[PDB]
């Protein structure tokens, strides 16, 4: 079989629909991932530093 | 003195050149390698080798004559070269290569013989010339399914199964008057060939168009032939480029001309003002590269092509290499722009302004069926002086940032990395 | 840091100087004889940093002969350092023998270098 005959990837290929909606779907999920996680990250992080601020028991307005 | 162009039924084109002291004529048609199919494919080379039969080179060379031709994607040739004088030689040759003969050159012996001729020419080149196989392949691979991806020389498959018949619908269909345009270049004058030529009759098919089709269509993707017992990888790697007579024509192959060509054994080559050459000269990354930008009817590839016994840094090449045209679109200063320039115009006048009158027919040809006419280098020039920093940065923000590559290997590619690592060196990383 | 083509700019002024010459060279003298490189039988070029293009450019071009004999003036003092000893007086390099043999490959090599900068930066006016 000759290698210029390219396999059929029909199947899997898109349509001549539009050549950026692979992209824009692709983009927008990692996107999407990027600002949940740094938003997961902030609060995680806040989460940590607020756990050394003083104390419930050590507030003693006398 | 400006290129002539007439019409009386048969579109004649000519350029006369006083410096010549030969001349070519011939027959160039607007069908190639991209009007056959992946059953057929093959069939244009085997009409360019029976053309050049010993057969119909004898009869030439008995007149004084010598045949070329030359099977492209979008376009064929048959050319015959003579003295000055015998211009008029040349002619009767082609005229009854075209329209006389037909059962003399398609003979059992000769196709046969021919054919057998070409099948092992074809074998040869798949299995020893690896630069040219693997852009062979980028084509392939880039443009799959469409026109633009068979081969010239077309396949050994096809070929085995070719058949004195498909020869014949092939001719039948493309060698047309409505699809042609006959030629003249050196030493010879127009009024002398359209007269030459207005001096027979008939016609031979008139009226006939030839066969249409669907267009050409670039695919990210890639082809991997790998052979571990070649010393090097042989790598081609582009992205889909410009088309004859686009608006960025010029400015895509300035842009190549930024990065040009290397050998790495030659002294002087090893000096030239490309910023890629730093980063891959201190561990001898390449032994040569050479940066493209393919133009045809439908569609273009723009990238390069390298060859390296460097097997296990493949991917610092290839990074280093598409870091460099990342900045196309970012950094490129005025002075590479400038570089870029100078070299271009040298680069199209030794194309053009070749001592040969073949190129020059073939050229000649090739522009008049696409657009009519021939575009001077005193009009290219002048529209290369005008590209500006913005205008290469704005051509490579669409067609290389962020954008699909298509990528053919063959030798020890081991060390090349999958698509999408390479993939993701077509951009850098911003704020 | 400071390259020899500045070294040598800012040092043939004062040689070339009958007023800084008489003034300077005989503290350089004074300088290069209390250093003490020469008791342990090295040349001042023997002390320059090597580690860095221009010296490997400069020691790569010196011819055969003399890098062999940059080799055992090296060795030589390592040996002697490491019995914490200088050489026998007969055996140091004298002022005479102290040249700057290395100095004009390095030049070289730098003049090479500050020209490829400047081709690399060349700005076009139009
Ligand atoms: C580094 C160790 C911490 C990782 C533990 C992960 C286990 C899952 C529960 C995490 C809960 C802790 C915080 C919390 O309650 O936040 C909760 C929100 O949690 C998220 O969004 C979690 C998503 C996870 C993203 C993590 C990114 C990785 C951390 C990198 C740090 C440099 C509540 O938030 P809040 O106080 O309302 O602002
Ligand atoms: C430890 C927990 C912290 C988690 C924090 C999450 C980190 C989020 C990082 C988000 C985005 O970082 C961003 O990524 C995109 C790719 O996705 C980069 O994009 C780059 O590549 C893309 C894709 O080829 C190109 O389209 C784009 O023009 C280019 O700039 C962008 O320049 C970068 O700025």
């Amino acid at each position: 079989k000759s290698t210029y005959r390219t396999p059929n990837f029909d199947d899997v290929l898109k349509e001549n629909n539009d050549a950026d909606k692979g992209r824009s779907y692709a983009y927008f999920m990692v996107g999407a991932m990027g600002l949940l996680s740094s938003a997961g990250a902030k609060s995680t992080v806040e989460t940590f530093i607020s756990s050394m601020t003083a104390t419930a028991d050590v507030l003693a307005m006398a | 003195a400006e290129v002539t162009q007439l019409s009386n039924g048969i579109v004649v084109a000519t350029e006369h050149n006083p410096s010549a002291h030969t001349a070519s004529v011939g027959v160039v048609f607007g069908s190639g390698a991209a009007n056959e199919n992946p059953y057929n494919n093959g069939v244009s080379n085997l009409w360019k080798n029976i053309f050049l039969s010993k057969e119909n080179s004898a009869v030439a060379a008995k007149e004084g004559l010598a045949l070329s031709s030359n099977i492209s994607r979008d376009f064929q040739s048959y050319i015959v070269s003579s003295l000055p004088g015998s211009t008029d030689k040349s002619l009767d040759f082609l005229n009854q290569s075209f329209i006389q003969q037909k059962a003399n050159l398609l003979s059992s012996s000769n196709f046969e013989a021919t054919k057998k001729s070409v099948l092992k020419q074809v074998q040869d080149f798949e299995d020893n010339d690896h630069p040219n196989r693997v852009l062979e392949h980028l084509h392939s691979t880039a443009f799959q399914n469409t026109p633009l991806s068979l081969p010239t020389r077309g396949t050994l498959e096809s070929l085995e199964n070719l058949v004195v018949a498909d020869l014949e619908s092939f001719a039948n269909n493309h060698f047309l008057n409505s699809n042609a345009v006959v030629v003249g270049t050196g030493n010879i004058k127009h009024e002398d060939l359209v007269n030459s030529i207005e001096s027979k009759n008939l016609s031979l098919q008139t009226g006939t168009k030839p066969v249409l089709k669907k267009k050409a269509a670039f695919l990210g993707s890639e082809v991997r032939l790998r052979d571990d017992t070649l010393p090097k990888a042989w790598i081609s790697l582009a992205v889909e480029g410009e088309p004859v007579n686009s608006p960025n024509y010029f400015v895509a192959k300035l842009a190549a001309q930024i990065f040009g060509s290397y050998n790495a054994f030659e002294p002087a080559s090893r000096l030239q003002g490309i910023k890629l050459l730093d980063n891959i000269q201190e561990y001898q990354l390449c032994d040569n590269f050479n940066h493209f930008s393919l133009s045809y009817k439908d569609s273009g590839l723009w990238g390069f092509s390298t060859a390296t016994r460097n097997v296990t840094m493949i991917d610092d090449l290839i990074h280093f290499t598409l870091k460099q045209w990342n900045r196309l679109t970012i950094s490129v200063t005025d002075t590479e722009v400038e570089r870029a320039k100078s070299l271009l115009k040298l680069q199209l006048g030794q194309l053009y302004e070749s001592g040969n009158p073949v190129n020059d027919a073939n050229l000649l040809g090739a522009e008049v069926l696409i657009k009519g006419s021939k575009l001077s280098l005193g009009e290219a020039f002048k529209k290369i002086d005008a590209i500006t920093v913005k205008d290469v940065k704005a051509w490579a923000g669409k067609r290389l940032w962020d954008q699909d590559i298509a990528i053919a290997g063959t030798g020890q590619i081991e060390g090349l990395l999958d698509y999408m690592r390479i993939r993701s060196d077509m951009s850098m990383m911003r704020w | 840091p400071q390259s020899f083509t500045s070294i040598a700019r800012i040092g043939d002024y004062i040689l070339k100087s009958p007023v800084l010459s008489k003034l300077c060279v005989p503290v350089a003298n004074q300088f290069i004889n209390l250093a003490g490189y020469k008791k342990l039988g090295l040349k001042f070029d023997d002390l320059i940093a090597e580690e860095n293009p221009i010296m490997q450019t400069a020691l790569r071009r010196l011819p055969e002969d003399e890098s062999y004999a940059r080799a055992y003036r090296i060795i030589r003092a390592h040996q002697t350092e490491l019995t914490h000893h200088l050489l026998p007086r007969n055996e140091w390099i004298k002022a005479q023998e102290d040249v700057p043999y290395l100095l004009p490959y390095i030049l070289e090599a730098e003049a090479a270098a500050k020209e490829k900068d400047e081709l690399d930066n060349i700005e076009v006016s139009k």
